[PDB]
């Protein structure tokens, strides 16, 4: 999920 | 009104909204690498530098058994503490399983860098087979948690056809 936020 | 860990640490199903707002990110953390790379082979397996995802993966992903997450963040001018992520996949809203991974501290102002490590829930033939055929109901929550208050939140879908 973190890759949404770059 | 505060969303703490205990609290997503009981779902039952991918959440049918978003826990918070963007403007609850009032640390100001942003992510500026991520990198998940298998285990057993040192393949890396997914890299981007620099609040929804979709992948689309192979079936070879799902007998993966550990997978390694790199990520590099910084921060804004007010100290993070217990900085935290509950990560929770779903497979048609029954839990696969759920991931807790600790950054600790960071100073105002840091970038600072972790990896952690996912370790594969057993997966039945079966399993697999309706993941591989069913894609995108595969599905991850991510709740990020600065001193037991929820700050972040970001969604995922996976294909693995
Ligand atoms: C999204 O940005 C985080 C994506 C991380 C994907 C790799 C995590 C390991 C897969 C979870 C195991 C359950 C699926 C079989």
């Amino acid at each position: 999920g973190t890759a949404s936020s770059l | 009104q505060p969303i703490g860990p205990e609290d997503v640490l009981g779902l039952q199903r991918i959440t049918g909204d978003y826990l918070c707002s963007p403007e609850e990110n009032i640390y100001k953390i942003d992510f500026v690498r991520f990198k998940i790379r298998d285990m057993d082979s040192g393949t890396v397996l997914f890299e981007i530098k620099k609040r929804f995802v979709r992948y689309q993966f192979t079936p070879a992903f799902l007998r993966l058994r550990q997978v390694g997450a790199t990520v590099e963040f910084t921060v804004g001018d007010k100290p993070v503490n217990n900085f935290r992520m509950i990560e929770r996949h779903y497979f048609r809203n029954q839990l696969l399983k759920s991931f807790d991974f600790h950054f600790g501290f960071c100073i105002p102002s840091s970038k600072n860098t972790c990896e952690h490590i996912y370790d594969f829930p057993p997966l039945s033939e079966e399993l697999i087979s309706e993941m591989i055929r069913h894609p995108y109901e595969t599905q991850s929550d991510s709740f990020y948690f600065v001193d037991d208050r929820l700050v972040m939140h970001n969604k995922a879908d996976y294909s693995y056809s």
